[PDB]
């Protein structure tokens, strides 16, 4: 899951 | 003459990060999507709350209007898109097929088709009436960050963390052109320009670029903001002075002169990353929205 609740609000991983 | 965007309204109600805001083509409404699984509708001129639209099982990353302002489509972590009737607030269709989070979406100008991009690295083209997928494009080698139709719907531009922008023939699904960078930073947003001949692309090295589609090369570069972590929307502002507008990871809205690339305004007020901005179709009005520490949408108006 995306902890923030959606993909767009999740910071991109390296 | 430089703009003087000033805060007029702050729109509260989402309970998690806002992900996307969009003005209806008729100028009457603003739609917002959020990580809270909700879509909200607000008055475009005064930010007056109108309604909440619900149904997705997980958070939503994007929402978009049909040309006649009657329909919305949303893209969700639940791996689906939903088509909504705005007036009734009901879900007309659930578009199933993606195998990972759906990230971005748009209607074509005719609004008989929807295009979507997903973390499954594909672009899909859907029939609005039947709710069924027409084409799945093996578009990219990494998540698809944005999808947009050109002005007659004959082309789709897509972007990806793979560093590519690709232009697709809508009718066949085949690739027409790939826009290439030696340095290849992840591309986080793309959109065709108001005149149809340029593409605006954001990359996660704090840069926006205006590409000449025909020639396949960069014409303008805009810098000064912060963008290394999120897929932040950008816009052409055309109702007054000709600007580029974007959110930023330093919590500001940036406005550049399109031609000179100079920053002409920075809008201060949000308390988290400004993930999304939109420009009103006829008035000098900007909407902005922010991530979880803020979770509000702001409406700004300029005299020019």
């Amino acid at each position: 899951v995306n902890p923030t609740g959606c993909a767009r609000s999740e910071p991109k991983m390296s | 003459v430089k703009p003087n965007y000033a805060l007029k309204f702050t729109l509260a109600g989402h309970t998690k990060a806002v992900s996307s805001v969009k003005f209806s083509p008729n100028g009457e409404w603003l739609a917002s999507s959020s990580a809270d699984k909700l879509i909200k509708i607000w008055g475009a001129y005064d930010g007056k709350f109108e309604k909440t639209i619900s149904g997705h099982k997980l958070g939503i990353s994007d929402v978009a209007w049909s040309s006649d302002s009657n329909l919305l489509v949303s893209a969700s972590d639940d791996k689906t898109l939903k088509i909504w009737d705005v007036s009734s607030g009901k879900c007309l269709k659930t578009l199933k097929g993606h195998s990972n989070y759906v990230f971005c979406c748009n209607f074509n100008p005719q609004s008989n088709l929807i295009v979507s991009g997903s973390f499954d690295e594909s672009v899909r083209i859907w029939d609005v009436k039947t709710g069924k997928c027409l084409k799945t494009l093996p578009a990219h080698s990494d998540p698809v960050s944005a999808v947009h139709f050109n002005r007659d719907g004959s082309l789709i531009v897509s972007s990806s963390y793979d560093g590519l922008c690709r232009i697709w023939d809508t009718a066949s699904g085949q690739c027409l052109k790939t826009l290439i960078d030696d340095d290849n930073p992840p591309v986080s947003f793309v959109k065709f320009s108001p005149n149809g001949k340029y593409i605006l692309a954001a990359t996660l090295d704090n840069t926006l670029k205006l590409w000449d589609y025909s020639k396949g090369k960069c014409l303008k570069t805009y810098t000064g903001h912060k963008n290394e972590k999120y897929c932040i929307f950008a816009n052409f502002s055309v109702t007054g002075g000709k600007w580029i507008v974007s959110g930023s990871e330093d919590n500001l809205v940036y406005i550049w002169n399109l031609q000179t690339k100079e920053i002409v305004q920075k809008l201060q007020g949000h308390t988290d990353v400004v993930i999304s901005t939109a420009c009103h179709p006829t008035e000098n009005i900007i909407a902005s929205a922010a991530l979880e520490n803020d979770k509000t949408i702001k409406l700004w108006k300029s005299d020019c």
